[PDB]
RNA sequence: GGUGAAAUUCUUGGAUUUAUUGAAGACUAACUACUGCGAAAGCAUUUGCCAAGGACGUUUUCAUUAAUCAAGAACGAAAGUUAGGGGAUCGAAGAUGAUCAGAUACCGUCGUAGUCUUAACCAUAAACUAUGCCGACUAGGGAUCGGGUGGUGUUUUUUUAAUGACCCACUCGGCACCUUACGAGAAAUCAAAGUCUUUGGGUUCUGGGGGGAGUAUGGUCGCAAGGCUGAAACUUAAAGGAAUUG
RNA sequence: AAAAAUGAUUAA
């Protein structure tokens, strides 16, 4: 007889104060014991939760988050930021016949050495008392588009550094920037950033993330 | 027979006859 | 005041995977599919057997402690066919009777930009 | 004789498009001629959309949809009668109802 | 004479004495005559430069790469070759490398290099054509050419010797403990034949 | 044995090659709101009581 | 006039080793023995001492080469990896 | 795992299924259309560099410099050949499990060559719109791409500005569609396959009943595979196209 | 998406 489920602690997830409600959610691993236990072997963990579970807000419902285990103390398990991705639902929801689709990436770190690639997508959109069908762009909008888009997102980031990139990512403050500066272009439909992606990360810097939970 | 399969059957005869004429020559 | 854990149906053809693990998922609680109950070998993806692989599911669920889950609906993906078996809809009916609460369905299907060209041949599979 | 004026496909102005593969017998057939449908249906059945609803933790809930570019080809098509074969007179009408 | 690869002769000052130092380097591609070698921990990713393999990113190509450090290089010698980092271990003080023959390697991180890849590549390349060039070939670098098989031999003189024809008779395929005057042939062979059928 | 009864409310229509199986839409006594379909053998009116061993399974060979 | 249709330099081999052979060697004969750019005084005039010697008949550079070419390719990727890296790790 | 169903296969040496990564190679979904570009073959991630091109606008310039073209040339899918690199996937050969009367087929699991690339070859496809190219005229519409013109037009900026994006009316060029043929055709059908016994705008190429046969031979090209050019003897009353009824 | 081969000559 082995039943493993009776070695286990039952641990708890809090998210970096950067969210609303801080209760994520349970994890567990194993009792600890000689020969490099579960102390460390719980460190590298990653969990996705829905930005509307972390805001408390349904139609934050896409944008599923990921959030790191950094450090543990006591029953408590630390999280910082460790990406995002809007749901597939959404995304085929979104990509739809008779428009064109703009797809923009850039790859840029924070004031300190965050380096995460940004992606971001747009759709042409038809205006009011359009009788044609389709409104395609013509690949010189769309040129200039995704111009706008990487340097509004290089500019939003390497300024402004992850704890309040994530607090002006989870409004859509952003894609509104895109709207603003590209609506004189191209009408469009739904901007969004679609994805951040971590690459890699600086030392460990324990004074960042006890200064984010508590 | 399948007119792809006549042409691949008169090639391996043209081969044959190049060969025994390289016997005699 | 609920505990949540992950659903993960993996519903292909030729069998059912019902996996529920942690909130995380390095770690897995009663992982049950539906070939380990019937023994045709043909219906091991059949909606019965997809709804049983659930039950036994949620009855080792319960004295683990997992009360709802977020669900991960799977299809095989990749270059194959990417649809989800006649199972996938059983194993969640089944989940959602025996008493587990549900949230957060979404899609896992792995989605390719054209890659590894596709198994069959060009003229496909001839029957 | 020739059968349709658009031969079998849709390709007049270019010479080559691309090959995609039928869903179901992976048979490489050119894009502009595959039988394309879209699958659009709510990822939980009917006969169960009472269940997850009574069974949700969020009131309301969302009911998400799953999204799906069907290739087929014209054999696979026929097969799962998809297409029907049409009449001389009814071959050539394009609605899609 | 008889190196396919060759040589960079290269003058350092002597740190202790006034005097010069000359160093039989061998030359790797690109180096040329005047120019300068910079030959230390704190020297730059050059090629010619001679550097710890500790202190080169991972994808670095090296040449004449040292087992241990001090040893004055032991790898990647001959012409055309070359030596790539793959990887770091600070905390033991190690690197692992690729070798010539495909071999990894852990080396330790002070062991140096020269940046670049060994002068001389392609040679292998042309067909010698005849006895002759190959007797040129050897008679610079020593008394093993031509050959004599031993199935041509009398069995005194070889194993493969003897016989009403020209055979080997038993097995080539020759076992690590064999003793000498055994081991001719196909020696601890894991496999023969032509790869790939 | 938990056996459960079920009433059948509608009539679907005929299945099986021999078309020998019937389909019916049948709530439960206890919760008249558990509806499923199910494949039945014999004669089938309307307002008749089954006694079903297993009360989960949907029965196939729709439309 | 033309001397000779197709086995140009290696004329000189006749009719043995085999024509397959000739023309390997031909190939690498012809790169061995050509004349190349001096990268330091511009001019047509290095020339092959022994392989992998490459000396310029003006300004006298000489430099480590390929056996029968001036750079290897290999040589040329090999350049662009340590550029590569090396602006990489100034930057 | 896989199939009508199974078995070849892996599995307590933890297989399948999770999660954290890493490596390699190939490809570029959805957007993607009776849409675009290119002489054709073909061309779909972003950005930079290089040269090229059509159409449009033009009250710029030369002034017949043109059309089509034996000979002669460049390019030319896939497969295939030589050598180096690469070699994930899929997979002529092969192996192997099924099915079968037999299955050295279809189906399943593996898998060498290939698939990718560089430097060279090859020069063929239902390389098809099975419709040579240039020019003129003849019919009734709605769309769409690119350019340009105009507005008792609108629109996010200034709540009344170039612009960009839509609307309306045109126009030139293009991929194409819908109706009907007045016309043509053996018909299927065709806005050209019309302006044809009321037969002549210019010009290139090809065919002359079915087979033998794209064979034999000669020449020429290719490393080879083979390509290009290309008969005759003899044989035979049909072969063939479109449509009708069953 | 189980298996399913064959049918002498003339005779409108
Ligand atoms: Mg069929
Ligand atoms: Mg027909
Ligand atoms: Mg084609
Ligand atoms: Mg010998
Ligand atoms: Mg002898
Ligand atoms: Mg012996
Ligand atoms: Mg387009
Ligand atoms: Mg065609
Ligand atoms: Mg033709
Ligand atoms: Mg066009
Ligand atoms: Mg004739």
């Amino acid at each position: 007889v082995v039943d493993p489920f009776t070695r286990k602690e039952w641990f708890d997830i809090k998210a970096p104060s950067t969210f609303e409600n801080r209760n994520v959610g349970k994890t567990l691993v194993n009792k600890s014991t000689g020969l490099k236990s579960a102390s460390d072997a719980l460190k590298g963990r990653v969990v996705e939760v829905c930005l509307a579970d972390l805001q408390g807000s349904e139609d934050h419902s896409f944008r599923k988050i990921k959030l790191r285990v950094d450090e543990v103390q006591g029953k408590n398990l630390l999280t910082n930021f460790h990406g995002m991705d809007f749901t597939t639902d959404k995304l085929r929801s979104m990509v739809r016949k008779w428009q064109t689709l703009i797809e923009a990436n850039v790859t840029v770190k924070t004031s300190d050495d965050y380096v995460l690639r940004i992606f971001a997508i747009a759709f042409t959109r038809k205006q009011a008392n359009q009788v044609k069908r389709h409104s395609y762009a013509q690949s010189s909008h769309i040129r200039a588009i995704r111009k706008v888009i990487s340097e509004i997102l290089t500019k939003e980031v390497q300024g402004s550094t992850l704890a309040q990139l994530t607090s002006k990512l989870i409004p859509e403050v952003i894609n509104k920037e895109i709207e603003n500066a590209t609506k004189d272009i191209f009408p469009l439909q739904n901007i969004h950033v679609r994805k951040v992606k971590l690459l890699k990360q600086p030392k460990f810097d324990v004074g960042a993330l006890m200064a984010l939970h508590g | 027979m399948r007119a792809k399969w006549r042409k691949k059957r008169t090639r391996r005869l043209k081969r044959k006859r190049r060969k025994v004429r390289a016997r005699s020559k | 005041s609920q505990v949540f854990g992950v659903a993960r149906i993996y519903a292909s053809f030729n069998d059912t995977f019902v996996h529920v693990t942690d909130l995380s998922g390095k770690e897995t609680i009663a992982r049950v599919t539906g070939g380990m109950k019937v023994k045709a070998d043909r219906d091991e993806s059949s909606p019965y057997a997809a709804m049983l692989a659930a039950q036994d599911v949620a009855a080792k669920c319960k004295e683990v402690g997992i009360t709802a889950v977020h669900v991960k609906i799977r299809a095989t993906g990749g270059t194959r066919t990417k649809t989800p078996g006649p199972g996938g809809q059983a194993a969640l009916r089944a989940l959602a009777r025996s008493g587990l609460r549900i949230g957060r369905i979404e899609d896992v299907t792995p989605v390719p930009s054209d890659s590894t060209r596709k198994k069959g041949g060009r003229r496909g599979r001839r029957l | 004789p020739k059968k349709r004026a658009s031969n079998g496909r849709n390709k007049k102005g270019r010479g080559h498009v691309k090959p995609v593969r039928c869903v179901n017998c992976s048979k490489s057939i050119p894009k502009d001629k595959a039988i394309k449908r879209m699958a659009i249906r709510n990822i939980v059945e009917a006969a169960a959309v009472r269940d997850l609803s009574e069974a949700s933790v969020y009131p309301e809930y969302a009911l998400p949809k799953t999204y799906n570019k069907l290739h087929y080809c014209v054999s696979c098509a026929i097969h799962a009668r998809i297409v029907r074969v049409r009449s001389r007179e009814d071959r050539k009408n394009r609605a899609p109802p | 004479s008889g190196r396919g690869a060759p040589l960079a002769k290269v003058v350092f000052r002597d740190p202790y004495k006034y005097r010069l130092r000359e160093e039989i380097f061998i030359a790797n591609e690109g180096v040329h005559t005047g120019q300068f070698i910079y030959a230390g921990k704190k020297a730059s990713l050059n090629v010619g430069n001679v550097l710890p393999l500790g202190s080169v990113p991972e994808g670095t190509i090296v040449s004449n790469v040292e087992e241990k450090p001090g040893d004055r290089g032991a790898l990647a010698r001959a012409s055309g070759n070359y030596v790539i980092i793959i990887g770091h271990n600070p905390d033991e003080n190690k690197t692992r490398v690729r070798l010539p023959s495909g071999a990894k390697k852990v080396i330790s991180s002070d062991a140096r290099g020269v940046i670049g890849v060994i002068a001389g590549g392609g040679r292998v390349d042309k067909p010698l054509l005849k006895a002759g060039r190959a007797f040129h070939k050897y008679r610079l670098k020593r008394n093993s050419w031509p050959k004599t098989r031993g199935v041509a031999m009398n069995p005194v003189d070889h194993p493969h010797g003897g016989g009403n024809h020209q055979h080997i008779g038993k097995a080539s395929t020759i076992s690590r403990g064999a003793v000498s005057g055994q081991k001719a042939g196909l020696i601890a062979a894991r496999r023969t034949g032509l790869l790939r059928g | 044995t938990p056996v459960t009864l079920a009433k059948v409310i509608k009539v679907l229509g005929r299945t099986g090659s021999r078309g020998g199986v019937t389909q019916v839409r049948v709530e439960f006594l206890e919760d008249t709101s558990r509806t499923i379909v199910r494949n039945v053998k014999g004669p089938v009116r309307e307002n008749d009581i089954l006694v079903l061993m297993e009360s989960e399974r949907e029965a196939r060979r729709l439309r | 006039a033309k001397r000779t249709k197709k086995v140009g330099i290696t004329g000189k081999y006749g009719v043995r080793y085999g024509s397959s052979l000739r023309r390997q060697v031909k190939k690498l004969e012809i790169q061995q023995h050509a004349r190349y750019d001096c990268s330091f005084c511009g001019k047509k005039t290095v020339k092959r001492g022994a392989a992998g010697i490459w000396t310029c008949s003006c300004c006298k550079k000489t430099v480590a080469g390929g056996a029968y070419t001036v750079s290897t390719a290999a040589a040329a990727t090999v350049r662009s990896t340590i550029r590569r890296l090396r602006e990489m790790v100034e930057a």
